[PDB]
């Protein structure tokens, strides 16, 4: 029926809206998840630069 | 205020006594056929006429 069409899309359009929000906050989350990775890994390359550079100066003073 | 009031009142208690169809509503009535005039013109009055 027409009322039948109509109440079944807007079922299908709430729960789309609701699936949409849902979607973009895994989004956000993801992305927050790489920046969070990216910070790490800055962090990790800054620990392993100036462990070369403390292997270095032992080096050197040796 | 009090016909207001009862007329409010009657709408609650008719609210009442509907049948839903899970976010659908059907519900059955007897109208007169003398009176199928007035009442196609008010059905046609509704938002839809339905």
């Amino acid at each position: 029926s027409k009322l039948e069409a109509i109440l079944s899309q807007e079922v299908e359009a709430e729960i789309q809206a609701l699936l949409q929000e849902a979607e973009a906050k895994a989004e956000a989350v993801k992305r927050e998840a790489e920046e969070k990775a990216k910070a790490l890994l800055q962090a990790r390359e800054r620990a392993l630069e100036a462990q070369y550079r403390a292997a270095l100066r032992r080096a050197e003073s040796a | 205020l009090w016909t207001r009031a009862q007329d409010e009142v009657a709408r609650l208690k008719a609210l009442e006594e509907l049948a839903s169809g899970r976010f659908g509503f059907a519900l059955l009535g007897y109208v007169p056929v003398k009176a199928k005039p007035k009442v196609e013109e008010a059905l046609a009055r509704h938002k839809e006429s339905v």
